């Protein structure tokens, strides 16, 4: 206090968006003839791994002079959980910002609405299978200050015997915040 | 059988009047993807008026594409809002 | 904006939303925008007396919203209001300054013609709906195209058109009278029915599409 | 109308914008000998996999292109006696007054103004990217010839998009506006900097054509207007 | 405005149907006029239920907007 | 969450000649009555500054219809407890608009009338009569449009 | 046979007689082109008696 | 609370499925779907009705127990004599939307009839009533305003409303109705300062 | 206008009676009278049998 | 869907899967659908007569799949049992309408006309296969295109092409009923093979592909 | 027909689509001078090293074009009598009324019924991107002549896209679901909440037209609502 220092605090995604988002929307007025971002943004019905995650401290400064995206990506801590800006079909004539657990999981997969099309509508195409991403040990690492050699539990990972063979110790590390 | 479609836009603006803007429209762009963290639209407009001297910067666009033909009772008679943002 | 119906014998309410919206549930809303009870529409025209207002019988006058002012609230509120008037909405009214008839079609183009009138006593005449589009063409015609002290290009060159009475200048005039009736939003469009070139009288008659 | 043993021939004539307002009226003395008329339609196809698709987007820009010859022996006017050169030279001389005219971008004034005197129809027209040849080959040495295409903007029989008339009812320049711009410049400095600091609480607290009669639009102004006549805080508010 | 059971409306409603024809008696389980006016019954005993609630409902209002005791 | 109110409007607000056309009734709009009470109840926070020499800053305290006129001055203080009472619920706290209706508006403006044309007589007053004619045709449009936007909210 | 109700222009809801549907008919049936029937032609009355 | 459309048609045709096995096909044109359709839509009208009244009862039903009735607006109406030149021998024909005018030009009201009126060959003198073509209090009128009639029939003499009327009420929100409701509840309280204080105002003479 | 981002895609095709599913991750407009109106409909993480 | 097909002397049942789906391979899966015990085509019927209804011999019908439904085992379960119900139920059931069957062909285009029925005893009548499809179409044909009080667009335009005979108006009277009979999903094509004229009485008639 | 063994040919007739509800059509008087059509097909041909790949994909739009004039003759119409000149003037209007307001405003018809009685042919039509195309000639003083491209959407014997009814076997609405999420719009926050931890549980540790009858799409829709009345945890599960 005195210092231009803000913490923010949440258990979850949706809590801790919820006070980021809050804390600078209302200022950033604009000449409007009728409101600000706030009508025209729902940026309401986001949700996370609640259960997972623990208490967090976000620190507003964690980039230097950074954007508000800037900032609003560690809060996301991708690819874990998937931000982007669309059109609001329930409500439509306004936008929404979502911030959603990423639809990879069975559940939250057929959660999606389906779309149909067929090949009718199809124009051109140049879809196929490709060996760009590949790899065989993953691991979610949690946040950077917590090290092997000063304390608890360091790195817990997961591999399949046969993928290995192919391409052996294909490592792929991810920071999250929360943790 | 062959589908017949006639395409109508509709353009909304807020701060000159918006159906006056959407009447000399030409073409459009929008770029939108996950993949970035970015997302772009592009808006061609003729030179009918001067433009420059009008549209101030920061004001806020909605377009609205208009599928199929409206009597016709087609499940396309929707009006879905194609893309809204910030100029 | 609006659309006239009549009820027709034995007519189904529902019949009304569908042969105008196509589909069948938008009758909550066409009911809610004309005020009625429960009995939407009845055969009978005795029961009619019990409840005029809040209840339509055969042969009767519906209002039919467009599309888009379906679920305003504030376009059912008015629409409750202007019933069978809603005309008045759109056209507008203004003051009567067409005292007689008999007096400016022999004099025409000129200075000192028109003037405010009252009909009735002591209310100044407003006149309205189609009465207002009446005068709000013919005293726009007569004016011609650079009078008036604000907002010029108002009028017609009506005025300068009075050359030789050959074929030319008749579609001339013609020309000219077509381009001041759709300078005004209220008439959609307008066309030529009939010309007639006396030794010097012009007389031709021509169709314009008041809107409603 | 044609030559159909009913009513006598008649032949076209083109009205201009005269330069110091109102209209010249040329009119030619002999007919069009090839008179050609395009009706261009914007709809395209696309091939799609499984599946043809059509879509129009409605009538496309027209052309009208027309060829003649001026008339040799010579012929009375309405004010002189003009023969055909003369006649062929006024035309260049119109089209070339017409055509420089033009270099802001498009002419404020008249398009040119089209009497299909012939068969009943009337255009509004521009001068097309063709313009106006003239040739003169070995054959018929004493008879000129000139080529004209145009393009259609629209039927004479409307008027202006622009300049049409609006409804305009209520009031589109609002006294409320006016004058709380007015107040807000008489304003203090200090009192506009509280006026800012009175918004930016309010948007703090949001959570966690003008008629007077028969309108909701028109609501803010009228508040607008208040909060300067009473002291609603030490300025206005929105 | 009383309750009236599924069973009491499609008894009532096969009663009347009966009158003046004796070509229709026959309402097994697999009959599919017995289906039909079954489905009717079903509907009308849930209006009824409905409307009963709804008037509730609508006394609970009442007694909101009367003396303003939100 | 009530935005602080000037030193000078808070003092103001807690608390023979007849006219022709327009005529006085002394009544209160419920509105008005539930915001006195407010007022004269609760402590409202207030500012401290005074920069905006406005409306009764050195106006409506500075004539002397303070001391000539009492009657006139309480049909001034019942306008601007209008006139303040309608502009609370819009700005903030809608809440409180069930409350207005139109009756409430039309006497206060009849009482506009009579006390300006009143002040017309005085010379030197002008001043406040100018703020009165623009207010008086204020209160006019919120009579010919409050029906309408109750009803849509 | 009929006899009608139709919506008079003044707006007249007016009961009319056979004789009176009669001229309705025959007014329909004489402007149609020559050879035309008023067979399943529709007609523009309100209700029957 | 209220159900709609395709609620009730898919619940019917669930239902029409289950309990027979001898009806498979609910294609458009069906008499099966068409007899559903129109229970359902049948049974939506009464759910609205139901919705309607029940809105009413909420309006006005709970408070018009006390004897205070709410103002609705209706048109103007009243009884209207005509008399005829001579008496008439055959059966006249006035129908409805018969129109009237006042001749007074002070006066630009109108009139016009509901229903069909007969006069019977007999008959010498007959009264039909009129109503307004405008709501409010504009229909009303004093006596002997109208002097005229729209049909021009020749056999009338003339023609003129016995009594003013003045049944062309207002339209008064509800919230008047409700604060005066609640302003008659709250000066029933006994024992309290605020209702001795309103109680001492009876008297003219006591102000302060 | 019906597609949009993060939508789930379903298509089948009619060469030889096979069904696929996708996930969408970007879409790319494209307006134009000179010719005709497209729409991109880019996709990630696609299989086959659906 | 499916295909009919019959038992043919001393065929066997590897034959029929070869034939119609290509890949010999197919029959293991082809039995479960006909339900068939192993002697699965028997030529002789005093042997089918073991026990009749698991078994086909020489002169019986047989179910062919489309490859789709093959591997499905809802359709092997269904096409099991079922055997000669498939066509009723693929084509559809619903009340039988047509009962007056004479009388409906005199007012066509005219309301009121169908009526329920009754066969059997005490239940409704209903109809199945391709009769049920020569009611629907009957029925369809014969209704004005926005008379039904949900999904309007159904029907046909044939009560407003009463015309003078000539043959412009026969043309579109068949283009008419083609795009009528078209309509329905179920039904591949229809073609005229006959108009034919008696002064003021049409006649013709139309063949329609109905699918399998 | 033709004028071959048969009685005399039938005209070629154009059908256009009334604003105000049903159909006017349009004769000519004299056939077309000339009438083409194409019927391409969209297919390539590209060979390898040795051997030759050819792939189709289905049939190409059948593109009608044709020519004609008007008579000079007047001929008996039925209402009025109507000249060549006013023949063509009607077909310009009646084009202009189908392409000038198809982009713009609304059209009521989708498309226009070209009628061949002379090929004994029909097809449902759209007017070309070539579009109208009008000219009159020197050795053609009273004539006029046309030439209009057309594409064809399809055969006028087959109905309309929008106008086509599927089987629809059994309920096409699933009234379980449909009514679950009825249900569900009552639940209290926690029983929400619950649901959503539930799901994923069921969710994490998995690997390790309807009609009840002659089916089993319509399986955990009935489900779902046993599950959520019954009360399977606190919200319910799937």
């Amino acid at each position: 206090d005195g210092d231009n220092e803000v913490k923010f605090t949440g258990s979850s995604a949706h809590e801790v968006m919820t006070g980021i988002i809050r804390r600078f929307i209302p200022y950033m007025k604009y000449n409007y003839t009728e409101n600000t971002i706030d009508n025209y943004l729902d940026y309401d019905d986001l949700s996370s791994w609640d259960e997972f995650e623990k208490l967090t401290e976000v620190s507003a400064f964690t980039n230097f002079d950074g954007s508000l995206k800037q900032l609003m990506d560690m809060v996301t801590a991708r690819p874990f959980n998937e931000l982007f800006f669309k059109n609001s079909e329930k409500t439509p004539g306004k936008a929404q910002l979502v911030l959603r657990k990423t639809p990879f999981n069975p559940t939250e997969w057929r959660a999606l609405d389906m779309i149909k099309v067929p090949t009718e509508d199809f124009i051109e195409e140049d879809v196929g299978k490709s060996d760009v991403e590949t790899y065989s040990i993953f691991t979610a690492t949690p946040a950077g200050m917590l090290k092997e050699l000063n304390g608890d539990v360091f790195s817990k990972p997961q591999f399949h015997p046969e993928l290995t063979d192919r391409y052996g110790y294909t490592k792929f590390e991810v920071e999250n915040i929360y943790l | 059988m062959r589908r017949i479609r006639r395409p109508k836009v509709r353009i909304e603006i807020v701060t000159y009047n918006g159906d006056e803007f959407g009447a000399k429209l030409l073409g459009f762009q929008t770029k939108n993807s996950m993949e970035d963290d970015s997302s772009v639209f592009q808006i061609n407009m003729a030179g009918d008026t001067y433009w420059d001297k009008l549209v101030m910067a920061n004001d806020i666009i909605r377009i609205f594409i208009t599928p199929n033909d409206d009597p016709n009772d087609k499940e396309g008679k929707q009006e879905r809002l194609i893309q809204v943002g910030m100029v | 904006r609006f659309k006239k119906h009549v009820v027709q014998h034995e007519e189904t309410m529902q019949a009304i939303a569908q042969r105008y919206y196509g589909d069948v549930s938008y009758w909550i809303d066409l009911v809610e925008h004309n005020n009625l009870k429960y009995p939407y529409l009845v055969e009978t025209d005795e029961e009619k007396m019990k409840d005029p207002e809040r209840l339509a019988s055969t042969g009767d006058t519906l209002i039919i919203p467009i599309e888009s002012d379906l679920t305003d609230v504030s376009a059912k509120e008015i629409n409750s209001r202007d019933k069978d008037v809603l005309v008045e909405l759109a056209l507008g009214r203004d003051l009567n300054i067409t005292a007689d008839e008999k007096y400016f079609n022999e004099h025409g183009t000129s200075d000192n013609i028109l003037a405010f009138s009252t009909n009735g006593n002591g209310d100044l005449d407003t006149v309205k709906g189609i009465d207002n589009m009446k005068q709000q063409l013919q005293a726009r015609l007569l004016t011609p195209r650079g009078s008036l002290m604000l907002h010029p290009n108002y009028g017609s060159d009506l005025h300068n058109l009075f050359g030789l009475n050959i074929p030319e200048q008749a579609t001339l005039i013609e020309m000219e009278v077509l381009r001041t009736l759709t300078s005004d939003n209220r008439v959609k469009s307008a066309n030529l029915i009939d010309w007639k070139i006396q030794g010097n009288v012009y007389s031709g008659q021509f169709s314009v599409e008041i809107k409603s | 109308p044609q030559s159909d043993g009913i009513s006598n021939l008649h032949r076209i004539a083109l009205r201009f914008p005269k330069e110091g307002g109102g209209y010249d009226m040329y009119r030619f003395k002999v007919n069009p000998e090839n008179y050609t008329i395009d009706s261009p339609q914007r709809t395209t196809a696309i091939k799609t996999k499984s599946d043809i698709v059509i879509e129009d987007y409605g009538k496309d820009i027209e052309v009208i292109n027309f060829t003649g010859t001026t008339g040799f022996r010579p012929v009375r006017e309405a004010d002189g006696l003009k023969t055909g050169k003369q006649k062929m030279e006024e035309l260049q001389s119109r089209v070339s007054e017409y055509a420089m005219q033009g270099g802001s971008g498009n002419v404020s004034g008249s398009y040119l103004q089209f009497f299909n005197f012939t068969d009943d129809s009337y255009y509004k027209v521009h001068l097309a990217p063709q313009g106006l040849k003239i040739t003169r080959s070995k054959d018929e040495p004493l008879l000129f010839r000139y080529e004209i295409t145009l393009v259609v903007i629209g039927s004479l029989t409307e008027a202006d998009r622009s300049a049409v008339t609006t409804e305009e009812f209520g009031n589109v320049k609002p006294n409320a506006s006016q004058r709380v711009d007015e107040g807000i410049k008489e304003l203090d400095k200090n009192a506009r900097k509280t006026r800012d600091r009175n918004n930016q609480e309010i948007s703090r607290r949001e959570n966690t054509i003008y008629n007077p009669r028969q309108s909701t639009n028109g609501l803010k102004g009228n508040i607008d207007n208040m909060a300067l006549i009473i002291g609603y805080g030490d300025g206005g508010v929105s | 405005m009383k309750t009236r059971k599924l069973t009491n409306i499609l008894s009532k409603l096969i009663d009347k149907t009966m009158a003046g024809t004796s070509k229709i008696t026959d309402f097994t389980p697999g009959s599919a006029s017995r289906s039909l006016l079954e489905a009717v019954s079903l509907e009308i005993e849930q209006f009824y239920i409905l409307t009963k609630e709804n008037i509730d409902w609508g006394i609970q209002e009442g007694i909101i907007e009367a003396f303003d005791f939100q | 969450n009530f935005i602080p109110q000037p030193q000078g409007l808070l003092r103001f607000l807690n608390t023979s000649f007849v006219s022709k056309f327009y005529t006085p009734q002394l009544q209160l709009s419920e509105l008005a009555k539930k915001v006195l009470t407010n007022i004269k109840t609760d402590d409202i926070p207030v500012l401290e500054r005074e920069f905006n020499d406005n409306t009764i800053i050195h106006k409506a305290n500075d004539t002397l219809l303070k001391v000539q006129a009492p009657r006139m001055y309480m049909i001034l203080q019942s306008i601007v407890l209008e006139a303040y009472a309608i502009v609370n619920c819009f700005v903030e706290n809608p809440s409180s608009l069930k409350y207005l209706t139109e009756e409430d508006v039309s006497i206060t403006r009849e009482n506009l009338n009579y006390v300006a044309d009143y002040l017309g007589n005085y010379d030197d007053y002008n001043s406040v009569v100018l703020d009165l004619r623009d207010l008086d045709l204020c209160f006019s449009a919120i009579e010919l449009q409050l029906p309408l936007i109750k009803k849509e909210a | 046979a009929n006899s009608g109700t139709f919506v008079m222009d003044d707006g007249r809801k007016n009961h009319v007689p056979a004789y009176m549907v009669a001229v309705a008919l025959g007014g329909l049936a004489s402007g149609l082109e020559i050879g035309e029937s008023i067979t399943f032609k529709p007609l523009r009355v309100s209700s029957l008696d | 609370k209220t159900r709609k459309l395709t609620n009730i048609l898919s619940k019917l045709i669930d239902k029409t499925m289950a309990g027979t096995s001898k009806i498979t096909d609910f294609t458009p044109g069906s008499a099966s779907r068409s007899l559903l359709e129109a229970v359902s839509l049948e049974i939506e009208q009464f759910y609205i009705l139901t919705k309607e009244n029940i809105d009413w009862g909420i309006q006005e039903g709970i408070i018009e127990a006390f004897d205070f009735q709410k103002r609705q607006s209706k048109r103007a109406y009243g009884d209207v004599t005509i008399q005829f030149y001579q008496p008439l021998d055959m059966r006249m024909y006035i129908p409805a939307g018969t129109t009237f005018t006042s001749t007074r030009q002070e006066y630009p009201q109108q009139f016009e009839t509901l229903v069909d009126y007969y006069a019977e060959p007999d008959s010498t003198e007959i009264v039909v009533e009129v109503y307004c073509k405008e709501t409010g209090v504009a229909g009303n009128v004093p006596e002997g305003t109208i002097n005229t009639i729209a049909s021009g029939s020749s056999l009338i003499r003339s023609v003129n409303n016995e009594y003013s009327f003045n049944t062309g009420t207002k339209e008064e929100s509800q919230e008047d109705f409700k604060r005066r409701f609640h302003s008659f509840v709250e000066s029933r309280g006994r024992a309290t300062n605020k209702s001795v204080r309103y109680g001492a105002l009876q008297i003219p003479d006591v102000e302060g | 206008p019906k597609y949009d981002l993060g939508k789930r895609l379903f298509i089948e095709d009619k060469q030889r009676g096979d069904t696929w599913e996708f996930y969408i991750e970007s879409v790319e407009h494209k307006f134009d009278y000179k010719q005709g109106y497209y729409t991109t409909v880019g996709v990630t993480r696609g299989l086959k049998d659906a």
